[PDB]
């Protein structure tokens, strides 16, 4: 196989989720802090019904200090060297030392059952050889 | 991917010198066969990190973009990656966003490095076809010798890099400065960021002070930083995050008052001289808070004002050092007549209130209550550099701080920031004249062009000028070649010289890939970067390091010293063969095989016994360096100048200089000097008239240069397609742009574009455009001022802005959200 092996990790139903109001939960593992924010207007990429819905990993893609989400900008800010990412952009670095965009948890939305699945991750999470240890 | 190849245990590991910036930060590269892979246990792999579990959080600097996979002349393949090294004092392991990007900017023929020059290229006539090395030589050789021959060195005309790290070094100034200076003897030359041969520093120099005077641990000593004309944090990036804001934030009080037991060390203060709000004041202000910052956000262009203000004030309280005066200057008491300003004439001029003036000075200059002065560094860059009469604003910075004795002393300094690494050996200036080239090439002079190390299509001032004019020679060139038929190559050098009294000009570019300059050259050769040479080069506190050989060019590129020296030998052959003996012997001097030769030949032999007339940064110890004994001092390198050397203790070095107060002059005394306040410039002053924005101008911490790799990024041209332009959110309203249109800038020098990017910290009135990038070149607007000695006034231009409309992709794309940290 030439893919990691990643888990479907249930996050909530798309309705429980209020706009820019972000959730915390680990992913693909209890060591990978990741946010959800169902942004309130539609981004390329983002899911639910309103294409809104992304998620990332927080641990900033310089040297892995956690950011902070900032809901007045909707960025994810870096306390150490002051990276900032845009969570409207797939985590485009706005400003920073980072040399890769925040990394994006795929999420899959089913409309049957209304659930948010994480299920990939676009881009290698901080401080770990792949994504999957 | 979502995974790396870790390096193995025994993996090959090389230093390597960052490529880009002053700081130059020092890294190690790793190369190992391609189909092998280091384990995830500590031990198991060269980093002597465990990835058998999450690391925490500063533990590494580790991306895919920090590796790749290289493959040799012989077709071998092998993973490279290249990371900080923690143990280096410069950086202590951190890794600005450009130098991070290294490994992917090495030449790989699948990756971002795919249209790197690797074979001489020509434009045959009417199309750009392949050439070998031969033929290049003699058709460039031949040109050379023909203008020589009839017109002399003053129809040879260079613009060379004369800076250090990547495209430049002790190794590659030589061999161009003695190509160049020694052997052609043409004074026809011009410096990559000025057109003229001259110093971004004459002021400060002939006063006794070289701009590069302290070490970075001055930084953490001090009581008080001046940023002056300058955004650290984007621009010197791992020097403010590693020194300076270590002192802000408390680290380093420990150490101050453990050198100075009976001195009071405040909180450290920080003080910006910027007309713009910059990132770098933002973080000031997160780190330290606002009380512990001062933003004097000046008029564009009045530095001059604001210290001669501050020089005032400071004599009229007796906060100066009046026994350093007397022991060891020369100058004051004519300088206080001179640049004689009161506080509310200051205030009136720069805009900047009596009261921060008043307060700048107290927190910088007013003595502590134990009794000493405080220690200010004075750090300067850009802003000043090509500010309104850089010799004028230097002068009166210079007296400020000579007269409060902030130079010599721990935790002071009045030090350029620095852009590029420096690297520089040469041999004199073979002239008593400044000329401007760009002037000169614009009025018709000169039968041959050589851009070597630079673009100045994208970077020179009055660049529109520049292009129109370069274009329109180089077409009369490509017409008269296009008439020839199975001409042999000294054929073709009469019909292109001949060309040439008919207003043509034959155009060489020397680099690393076509550029922009593809569009008029003529000739184009392939050089070579560290990693694929060794390369000497020293930072911003002088600290020379070797960067190691560990991979080859692409195809038959070459280091720029090696090239120069194909060329001198091209040129001695010709002229032994030609009979002109003496012509031959200028052309001596250039039997090397390596670049080590060039810095034994160059660096090592200043000031040696029967050595000619070399200029040097390394001085006449220079010869104490060598490439081994570098080798082994790691990425920590030497300060220079060098003291010693011996098996025993290594290389041992200088710290700060000036301590004595000895300084670089005739009689061993700092000199002050008069600045007086003029205004304006003339020229810029009628675009300011007529015009309605300041069009500031510089650097993205993200974007290097002129973007010559990074055009080739993905990331990069997904983030900054275009330059962009920061503007003041009701001045966009009124113009009905916003983020992502695009906007036409232009004033009667030229006409450029420009993506919208609004900002609310900029001024009404003012704006500021990333400068000489490859989508919109924002040189086109700046002026053709320069000062006394032909240093542009780049940051000092004024002109219009036009929609042009809305760039939806860019809109769909970009991030238009804030820069600056709050
Ligand atoms: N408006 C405005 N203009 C400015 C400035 C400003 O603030 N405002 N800044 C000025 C300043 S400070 C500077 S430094 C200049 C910069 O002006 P330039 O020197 O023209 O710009 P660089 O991008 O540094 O040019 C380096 C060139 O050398 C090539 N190169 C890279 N490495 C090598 C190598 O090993 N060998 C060779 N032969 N070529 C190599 C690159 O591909 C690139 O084309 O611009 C100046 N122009
Ligand atoms: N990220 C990155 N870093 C670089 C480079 C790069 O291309 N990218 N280039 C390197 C090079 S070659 C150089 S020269 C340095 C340049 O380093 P800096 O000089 O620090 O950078 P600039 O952006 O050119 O200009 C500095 C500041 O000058 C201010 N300024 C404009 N006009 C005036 C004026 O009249 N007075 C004063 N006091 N300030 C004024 C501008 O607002 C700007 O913030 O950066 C080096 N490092
Ligand atoms: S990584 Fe490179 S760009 Fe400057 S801040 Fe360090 S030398
Ligand atoms: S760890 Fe986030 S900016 Fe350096
Ligand atoms: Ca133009
Ligand atoms: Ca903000
Ligand atoms: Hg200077
Ligand atoms: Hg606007
Ligand atoms: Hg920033
Ligand atoms: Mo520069
Ligand atoms: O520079």
């Amino acid at each position: 196989r030439t893919t990691l092996a990643y888990p479907a990790t249930a996050v909530s139903v798309a309705k429980n989720l209020a706009a820019n109001e972000p959730v915390s939960f680990t992913y693909p593992d209890t060591s990978s802090p990741c946010v959800a924010v169902k942004l309130g207007a539609p981004v390329p990429g983002g899911v639910g019904p309103d294409d809104d819905i992304v998620a990332y990993s927080v641990l900033c893609t310089h040297m892995g200090c956690p950011t902070s989400y900032d809901s007045s900008s909707k960025t994810f800010s870096c306390p150490c060297h002051f990276t900032e990412f845009d969570a409207e952009k797939a985590g485009q670095m706005i400003c920073g030392e980072a040399t890769a965009d925040l990394p994006r948890v795929l999420l899959r939305y089913d409309a049957a059952s209304d659930a948010l699945t994480a299920v990939g991750v676009d881009g290698l999470i901080y401080g770990r050889q792949a994504n999957v240890i | 991917n979502d995974r790396i190849t870790l390096p193995p245990a025994n993996a090959q590991r090389t230093n390597m010198t960052c490529h880009f910036c002053i700081v130059g930060c020092g890294y190690h590269v790793y190369k190992w066969p391609e189909l092998e892979e280091g384990g995830r246990a500590p031990e198991q792999n060269a980093l002597g990190l465990d990835f058998r579990k999450q690391l925490p959080p500063l533990a590494v600097t580790l991306t895919p973009a920090m590796t790749n996979v290289v493959t040799e002349h012989d077709g071998a393949r092998y993973d490279i990656m290249v990371v900080p090294d923690k143990a280096c004092v410069v950086n202590s392991g951190l890794s600005s966003t450009r130098g991070g990007k290294m490994a992917s900017y090495m030449y790989t023929p699948t990756g971002d490095g795919k249209e790197r020059l690797s074979a001489p290229r020509l434009y045959a006539a009417d199309e750009w076809v392949d050439t070998t090395w031969d033929h290049a030589m003699a058709l460039y050789a031949g040109l050379i010798k023909k203008t020589l021959d009839k017109d002399g060195p003053q129809g040879v005309f260079f613009s060379c890099f004369d800076h250090g790290g990547a495209g430049g070094g002790f190794e590659n100034t030589w061999g161009t400065g003695k190509l160049m200076f020694s052997a052609i003897q043409t004074p026809m030359v011009r410096i990559h960021n000025r057109p003229a041969y001259n110093s971004e520093c004459h002021a400060t120099r002939e006063m006794g002070i070289g701009e590069l005077n302290n070490a970075y641990e001055d930084a953490q000593l001090a009581d008080v930083i001046w940023s002056i004309g300058n955004n650290p944090y984007e621009s010197q990036t791992n020097y403010f995050l590693n020194h300076w804001l270590p002192n802000l934030q408390g680290a380093t009080t420990s150490k101050k008052k453990e050198r100075f037991p009976n001195e009071n060390f405040p909180q450290a203060r920080i003080i910006f001289v910027d007309p713009r709000e910059t990132p770098s004041v933002a973080i000031a202000r997160h780190v330290a808070g606002n009380d512990r910052v001062l933003h004097l956000a000046i008029e564009p262009g009045t530095d001059t004002a604001l210290f001669n203000g501050l020089f005032t004030y400071v004599v009229e309280q007796g906060w100066i050092d009046k026994p350093f005066i007397e022991a060891h200057t020369k100058g004051f008491d004519d300088a206080v007549k001179t640049n004689r300003l009161s506080l509310d004439e200051c205030s009136n001029i720069t805009g900047v209130p009596v009261d921060m003036l008043k307060r700048a000075a107290e927190w910088s200059y007013k003595p502590k209550a134990s009794g000493q002065a405080p220690r200010t560094m004075h750090a300067y860059e850009k802003g000043i550099i090509w500010g309104n009469d850089n010799y004028v604003i230097q002068s009166a910075l210079l007296d400020l701080v000579i007269a409060t004795h902030n130079v010599g002393r721990r935790g002071t300094g009045c030090v350029r920031m620095g852009g590029h690494q420096e690297g520089y050996t040469r041999p004199p200036y073979p002239g008593d004249k400044k000329i401007y080239i760009d002037q000169e090439l614009i009025k018709g002079k000169g039968r041959i062009m050589t851009w070597w190390g630079c673009n100045n299509f994208q970077t020179s001032n009055n660049a529109q000028a520049l292009r129109e004019a370069i274009l329109q020679r180089s077409a009369i060139v490509k017409q008269a070649m296009q008439k020839a038929r199975g001409a042999t190559t000294e054929e073709m050098v009469d019909v292109i010289y001949e060309a040439t009294q008919n207003g043509g000009l034959f155009v060489t570019s020397i680099n690393l890939y076509p550029t922009k300059l593809a569009e008029a050259a003529h000739l184009m050769l392939p050089a070579a970067h560290p990693g694929e040479m060794n390369l000497t080069s020293m930072n911003g506190e002088r600290r020379i390091r070797l960067s190691e050989k560990f991979m080859d060019p692409p195809g038959t590129a070459m280091a720029d010293c090696l090239i120069a020296a194909r060329i001198a030998n091209a040129l001695r052959d010709m002229y032994q063969k030609d009979g002109k003996a003496e012509m031959a012997a200028q052309f001596e001097g250039f039997d090397w095989k390596t670049e080590e030769d060039a810095f034994n030949d160059g660096f090592r032999r200043a000031g040696q016994p029967g050595a000619p007339a070399i200029d040097s940064q390394g001085g006449s110890t220079g010869h104490l360096v060598t490439y081994d004994r570098l080798r082994k001092s790691g990425n920590n390198g030497v300060q220079l100048p060098v003291v010693s050397w011996d098996e025993s203790k290594g290389l041992v070095g200088t710290e700060m200089l000036y301590t004595e107060g000895k300084f670089d002059t005739d009689d061993g005394k700092a000199h002050f000097k008069p600045a007086p306040w003029n205004g304006l410039p003339a020229t810029v002053q009628q675009q300011k008239d007529k015009y309605r924005f300041w069009l500031n101008n510089g650097r993205n911490n993200e974007v290097w240069q002129t973007a010559y790799h990074d055009q080739y990024n993905s990331l990069m041209q997904e983030r900054y397609p275009m330059a962009y332009i920061e503007m003041n959110p009701d001045d966009c309203k009124q113009l009905d742009v916003t983020g992502g249109d695009i906007v036409e800038v232009y004033n009667d020098f030229g006409s450029t574009f420009a993506m919208v990017y609004p900002v609310a910290e900029i001024k009404r009135g003012q704006t500021f455009m990333l400068f000489g990038y490859v989508n919109g070149i924002q040189g086109d607007v700046t002026t053709d001022w320069t000062d006394r000695d032909i240093i542009p006034y780049y940051k000092g231009t004024w002109g219009d802005i036009r929609k042009v409309g809305s760039m939806s992709e860019f809109k769909r794309t970009v991030s238009f959200k804030s820069r600056r940290f709050g």
